[PDB]
């Protein structure tokens, strides 16, 4: 991972111009940062998401390089994703971490992220509303006051989101 | 003693729901959204906060030409700037 590192002078150059407007970070020696990647590549009745192996490799490596222990879970149902998110919320390493990253990669629709058993006939969907709920202050007190970065790759099966115009 | 807390605070989501179906030539290609997220994270994690890095990601995707993406930042309840401080 080629993450451009932050120098000490540059770090305090950031710490000065914006004082108490920056989330506090724990010391490098005794912090236990966690990050969770759920990625669906193989599905029951919807097209295989090839080159997701490259997205997993990429994201893990990067998150690792930003100091996160990365779990990686593959090909789950919405019920399985929910359970997995529940487990992640009650991980004790959070109490001694300053933040977290969640990464979801799958097929998307209106409602949200497609599970593996999904079909347009028998829907298997996890909704974004549910991800936030399991990670909020109430249902996850250890991550309270700490930045939670959710990253979602949920391509909708639509026509390209571009248009032509006369110039 | 008891204190009051917001139930939903300190969230930031970054989503690409712009259609991204598999390429015919080289199907084992990595998603460009992810690739671009990674390149900007690698370059700007040291100097910009995430809310900004997500914008920079958008700025780089401003002109459609090949694989066209325009990812949104959603559900932001960040009250402070989140700086990753790489290697600190
Ligand atoms: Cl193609």
């Amino acid at each position: 991972g080629n993450v451009k590192l932050c120098s000490l002078e540059e770090a305090q150059r950031i710490w000065k111009q914006k004082s108490a407007e920056i989330y506090p970070i724990m010391d490098k020696s005794s912090r236990t940062r966690l990050a969770l990647i759920i990625c669906n590549e193989e599905f029951d009745s919807i097209p295989r998401r090839t080159g997701a192996e490259v997205d997993i490799t990429g994201m893990t490596m990067l998150l690792q390089n930003l100091g996160y222990s990365v779990d990686v879970k593959k090909n789950l149902t919405a019920s399985d994703m929910t359970t997995e998110l529940e487990a992640f919320a009650h991980r004790p390493e959070h109490k001694t971490s300053d933040s977290t990253f969640l990464v979801f990669m799958s097929h998307g629709i209106r409602e949200g992220i497609c599970g593996k058993k999904h079909s347009e006939q028998v829907p298997d969907i996890l909704q974004l509303n549910a991800i936030f709920n399991m990670l909020n202050t109430k249902n996850c007190p250890s991550l309270k006051d700490k930045p939670k970065v959710i990253i979602i790759q949920a391509a909708r099966g639509d026509s390209p989101g571009v248009v032509w115009f006369k110039d | 003693a008891i204190k009051k807390a917001h139930i939903e605070k300190d969230f930031i989501a970054f989503c690409s729901s712009t259609p991204d179906n598999v390429s015919w030539r080289h199907p084992t290609m990595g998603s460009v959204f992810i690739g671009r997220l990674i390149e900007h994270m690698q370059e700007y994690a040291c100097s910009c906060d995430v809310e900004e890095i997500f914008r920079k990601v958008r700025f780089s995707f401003e002109q459609p030409d090949g694989r066209a993406q325009m990812p949104t930042t959603e559900r932001v309840t960040l009250t402070r700037c989140f700086y990753l401080f790489p290697g600190h």
